[PDB]
């Protein structure tokens, strides 16, 4: 057994996460503070966790990790170093370099959005690039290409608000609460998606970039202009606008790059209307499409460990001098 | 006492030019509190500001999720949005840390949600929706930083058009 | 089993990087000052130092770490790297008060006041009676520029360590040893940084009143 | 040709080993304290430091060296190694007064007295008025224990640096730079150590009188 | 040309010396403070030298050396590190390590008495060990063996006063002045060496060690006991006693070790009576004997450079951690 | 005032035993000034002293040329001889340096040539030639180090023989 065991760390934003992964396949430990919270934890004889408290949380998860995984068995240490909050990135990054020195093991700095994409290859071990990925969570709205060697480019991003952010804010406007995506999805089901149009200065046809800020305000304008509409119809009509933008561009890119496989990752990829539209076009133009499971798409250290394993296999290790970069570009 | 400046019925381009003029003239270590309803143009305002540090508007994203974006230009802009902030801890620690950066420009969407937290010399910018393609903008300049008043009033020149 | 410390690593990242490493009769002090960020220096220097003294982390009897008060980014880097160092072996951790370390790093004795500027018009500060050991005349807290002057009169300003604080890495090692001998060390998952940062939320929420 | 210093090595071996190395924006300080002799440490540490900063000696703009007052053996090692460093390239040398370096290494300001014990019942000592720069209220000389007390009254003993002297390597680098900018550097074959040692021959040749 | 150029430093006692030597043969520079002194030097626009002032002298000699020898041409740096005065040794040793670091060249620590022996091999390039060496200056009185590989042992030393020291002090007693060796040699010529005996507790027959303290006092006792002697006769009779001790032991050693070559180095080796006695026995028992020139036998950096070259050829280099040892044992 | 102790007509073995008793009882940081003419037995005395630091007499050589020998035993003996010293510089620097060693024992042949240089608490030992195989020894113990007196006078026990 030339087994490569990789301990991943992720502290880029809100989630503190630690994972251990064997040969980019076998999950040993997959902890997030979200789980430790969202499950009860009456007091303790070991401190407690809270969201976005990376410095005090990470130690906790490491303790847990090492109880299940004896430290000397770790071969490579991997951590997110950007993009995100400098203050948060630094905790994961710095602890990881700590462990490398301590365990006399090599170290891998991982890009958060690249990591997210590994969810596709974790979930589809047989899947071979090239492929196109729509990454479309609350934080991230990005169109990416993965080529034969597993290099990644960003070919489109939001110029303002993410897709998830559009759902969240429009849901507030419709008085539906938070998170916006789910409630709108539910409420739209019983609504007419052709009822209303949402015209606004739309950006370039050829551009693979996104803009949602103007769609947000367009719905506001509508509410303070029109009389006697129904939420179902507004939600449905807005939802249609968003997925129409996302699907057109994603397939257009794939066509022009001559790629035949497309993957969708992140909260918004859950959307039932998006999934239908995607399958329709997939069928018609003969594309393979992939929708990873949801617990892989949310921030976690597994995607980091995978990203790390793949870089380590290729001997692409990071120096101990690696600074966190909040604006890291893939 | 603080000096109030109203700009009525600005197009989007005009609102951005106004944000550029404000930011051009900032020395470093200043705070701008961006106030206004959903869709007022807070994030659009920051797209104006970044002209002044020699970057493209492309770089300015909504920090609703990221919480704080860093734009490193000729000066560094720290661009916060506190919309989805539930606790208070992130202000007490992370933001407090940047208030000790005396070279950067901090601009904070929805800063008014935590009105007590900000220093007295903070610049307040309130954006109202006038119609579908115009906004009104009110800027409060504290005495401590009173030199800005002459710079901003000079912009009214462009609006005689 | 239970023995007295031979190998002691201590650092403080609360301002400038300060690293002390004792190995038997040998004590090495290292400091860095420049444009490079803590995350660019602290881990590399720690690794080189350990390597040159033929020392592995597991051979360490205690690790000291500064916990503030100081710069948030710095403290986070320091503490986090220490967590990475000790977590695999549960090596005991000496939590070091950066302001006390500052006070003890001053050759003279008597009454000492330590201050670091916060946001314009405010200051972290503490006052210490310093002879054999060191005794707190007022615990580290936040004050305004005016309220700082209240303190400079209310106590004797015999020595005034202001804004740029010298930390002797030797003193870090010595204090780490002391806490270890006093069984005052803690686990890596029990570290509680001195965040005074948090006090400005309440003191500036009104005006000049708090009682 | 003529340019301002970028690469600066300075050490002081007058008591403990103190090494400072600036390279551009990067300043490294190193100290050693233990059983090992200066000749066992100083050269190895100098070599390692230079190597890690990808620096050759010929790339140095100035070398600072402590010239005393201090321990004879220590000073000899320090100065001699420096001679070995610079002699091949005639790199300019900043002579550093170890007592002044001690005074400047003290965070506080005001009036400072520095003392090192000689033979039983005697002390090297100097008094310094210290604010922006530093001004000598009495130049380093030898005194008896009684005559030391005369000095502690005759001047204000605001800070008293006695017997165990902290030298900040940063201060060594800074002073080296200053002397270089003031064209006060010298050749390696012009070094003149402060041997106060020599004064005890005349002061103890009679009794308690000298005038 | 695989030419090895070696810069030697010597600061073990009274002499400060720097030398440069090529391939253990070709002398490039051979400076001693003694020469710089014993030749005039009216003022200067470069500081002045004085005896035993190593810290201020050595820089001077280095300056001189580098004017004749460009530094980058130096391949190896060699310095005495013992035995002798710690305070003096340290200056040479420390400067030499300085130069090694500066020139990025290797460094060789040299033993002073071993170095003295290299004078024999400098002066007799064809000479192959084994041989026996009587080292017999003012500081040193030592019987040494050199074996095939050029290793050295000390097989006899003084237990009190050196031979030169006996001459110096006895000359004081006879009121002849200083140095004692020469004046006694001159004065003894016109004296009867059989006139007086100098009985005292003599040490063991088998021992290869020396003792002269008792011979010193024996002559004192004589002067305050006897009446109407002549200096010539006392000097001659004392001189006979000393060389008789030295020659008996030196040849006895050589015989028992089965060595057939003997070398004599140091001030006392100049003695005319010693040289005669040595040649007599050499002739009779068929030994080769070697008396190096006098400027090689006195403290100098050439013997160091030679000693260094020979160690360097054999790759026997010293670390930068090498401390001076006042009691260094060969 | 200083206390004088005379020992008359000591053999060589007796002189060495006396030197051993003196040195045994030295705490560290002491100076012994060995006085006496050429051949009096100064170097022989030091061969006695070294018994007390657990080394063989073999190690004790004349420092006439070397100037100072170091004997590192249970304590370190620094053994000087100033016979051939022409300058004064070596005292001012090198010897002064060792006077600051508060753990070692310094013994100085011909110390009396530079009588002014030595501290007041210095122990003086004067050796006279009595006959061809006996010496007289006078030891001056300063008040500062007066505890030695009882230790040395106890040696007279051995001399009743
Ligand atoms: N005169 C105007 N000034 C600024 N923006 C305008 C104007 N007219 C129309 N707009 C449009 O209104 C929208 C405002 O979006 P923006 O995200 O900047 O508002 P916001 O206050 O940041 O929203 P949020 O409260 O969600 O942060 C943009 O699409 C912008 O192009
Ligand atoms: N009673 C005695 N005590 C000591 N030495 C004696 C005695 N009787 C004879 N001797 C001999 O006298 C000689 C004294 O030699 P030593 O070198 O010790 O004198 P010194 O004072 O050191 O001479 P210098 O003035 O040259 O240094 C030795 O050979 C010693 O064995
Ligand atoms: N990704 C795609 N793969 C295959 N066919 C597509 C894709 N996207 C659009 N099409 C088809 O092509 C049409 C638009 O381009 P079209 O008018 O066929 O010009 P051309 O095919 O020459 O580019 C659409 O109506 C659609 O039927
Ligand atoms: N180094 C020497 N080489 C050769 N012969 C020697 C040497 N030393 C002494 N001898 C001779 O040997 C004699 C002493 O030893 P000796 O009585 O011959 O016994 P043996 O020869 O059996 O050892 C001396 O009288 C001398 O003639
Ligand atoms: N069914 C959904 N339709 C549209 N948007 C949805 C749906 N489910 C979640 N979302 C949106 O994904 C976002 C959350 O994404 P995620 O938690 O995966 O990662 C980030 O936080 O970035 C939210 O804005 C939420 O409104
Ligand atoms: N001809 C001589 N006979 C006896 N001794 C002689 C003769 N020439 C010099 N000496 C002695 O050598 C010694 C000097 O040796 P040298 O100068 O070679 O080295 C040391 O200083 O050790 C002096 O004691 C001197 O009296
Ligand atoms: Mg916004
Ligand atoms: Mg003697
Ligand atoms: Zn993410
Ligand atoms: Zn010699």
């Amino acid at each position: 057994e030339g087994r490569m065991r990789v301990l991943g760390i992720e502290t880029s934003c809100d989630e503190t996460a630690v994972a251990v992964l064997d040969d980019g396949k076998n999950v040993v430990v997959n902890f997030t503070v979200s789980q430790i919270e969202v499950h009860q934890k009456f007091g303790g004889v070991v401190p407690e966790v809270a969201a976005r408290h990376h410095l005090k949380n990470l130690p906790i998860l490491l303790k847990k990790a090492f109880e299940k995984v004896p430290p000397e068995t770790v071969d490579v240490v991997a951590a997110t170093y950007g993009p995100g909050l400098i203050g948060a990135l630094l905790v994961g990054l710095s602890a990881a370099k700590g462990l490398a020195i301590s365990l006399e093991k090599p170290f891998v700095g991982v890009n958060h959005v690249e990591a997210h994409v590994q969810a596709v290859f974790l979930a589809n071990p047989d899947l071979k690039p090239p492929l196109v990925v729509l990454m479309v969570s609350g934080g991230h709205t990005q169109l990416m290409k993965v080529d034969e060697d597993y290099s990644m480019e960003v070919l489109g991003e939001t110029l303002d608000d993410s897709a998830g952010e559009a759902f969240d804010k429009v849901a507030r406007l419709l008085g539906l609460g938070y998170p916006g995506g789910p409630v709108i999805d539910r409420v739209a089901k019983k609504g007419d998606p052709e009822k209303y149009s949402f015209p606004r200065p739309m950006l370039d046809d050829d551009s693979y970039n996104f803009s949602f800020a103007g769609l947000k305000t367009s719905v506001l304008y509508f509410l303070q202009r029109e009389k006697g509409y129904k939420v179902e119809d507004v939600a449905a009509s807005f939802q249609k606008a968003v997925v129409d933008i996302l699907v057109e561009k994603t397939f257009r890119l794939a066509r022009n790059l001559g790629i035949r496989k497309i993957a969708f990752v992140g909260g918004v990829a859950a959307n039932s209307m998006l999934r239908e539209e995607v399958r329709k076009r997939a069928e018609r133009w003969n594309y393979e499409v992939f929708f990873p499971p949801l617990e892989l798409c949310t921030d976690n250290a597994l995607m980091v460990a995978k990203a790390g394993y793949e870089k380590a296999k290729r001997g692409m290790f990071s120096p101990l001098s690696l600074n966190a970069d909040p604006n890291l570009n893939v | 006492a603080s000096r109030h400046l109203r700009f009525e019925n600005l197009t989007e381009e005009q609102l951005k030019r106004l944000a550029k003029i404000l930011t051009e003239n900032l020395k470093g270590g200043e705070v701008v509190i961006l106030s206004g309803n959903l869709g007022a143009g807070k994030t659009t305002f920051v797209k104006g500001m970044i002209r002044a540090i020699g970057l493209d508007e492309k770089m300015v994203k909504s920090p609703t999720f990221t919480l704080m974006n860093v734009y490193p230009g000729l000066k560094t802009i720290y661009h916060l949005d506190l919309y989805r902030l539930q606790d208070t801890d992130f202000l007490s620690l992370d933001v407090e840390d940047i208030l000790e950066d005396e070279d950067g420009i901090m601009v904070v969407e929805w800063g008014d949600l935590f009105d007590g937290f900000w220093p007295e010399d903070s610049i307040k910018v309130k954006i109202e929706i006038a119609d579908e393609s115009h906004r009104n903008v009110e800027i409060l300049i504290p005495e401590e930083v009173n030199f800005l008043v002459e710079k901003i009033e000079r912009y009214r020149k462009e609006l005689q058009n | 089993g239970s023995h007295m410390a031979s190998n002691v690593l201590a650092l403080d990242t609360s301002q400038r990087i300060r690293i002390g490493l004792r190995k038997g009769e040998d004590l090495f002090e290292i400091s860095y000052t420049g444009e490079k960020k803590h995350a660019e220096i602290l881990p590399v220097v720690v690794k080189k130092l350990l390597d040159e003294l033929d020392l592995k982390v597991k051979d360490l009897d205690v690790v000291g770490v500064g916990i503030g008060p100081g710069g948030l980014t710095g403290l986070r880097v320091g503490i986090a790297t220490v967590v990475g160092l000790v977590s695999p072996y549960d090596i005991p951790v000496a939590p070091l008060n950066s302001f006390e370390m500052t006070a003890k790093s001053c050759p003279a004795d008597g009454v000492v006041l330590v201050a670091r500027r916060a946001r314009k018009g405010y200051h972290y500060c503490a006052v210490y009676l310093k002879d054999k050991g060191l005794n707190p005349l007022k615990e580290p807290s936040v004050v305004s520029d005016e309220e700082l002057e209240e303190i400079t009169k209310e106590f004797s300003p015999k020595i005034v360590l202001k804004d740029d604080l010298l930390i002797s890495p030797a003193v870090l090692v010595e204090e780490s040893e002391r806490l270890f001998r006093e069984k005052k060390t803690i686990h890596y998952y029990e570290i509680e940084p001195l965040y005074l940062q948090k006090s400005i939320a309440e003191l500036n929420w009104e005006k000049k009143k708090r009682g």
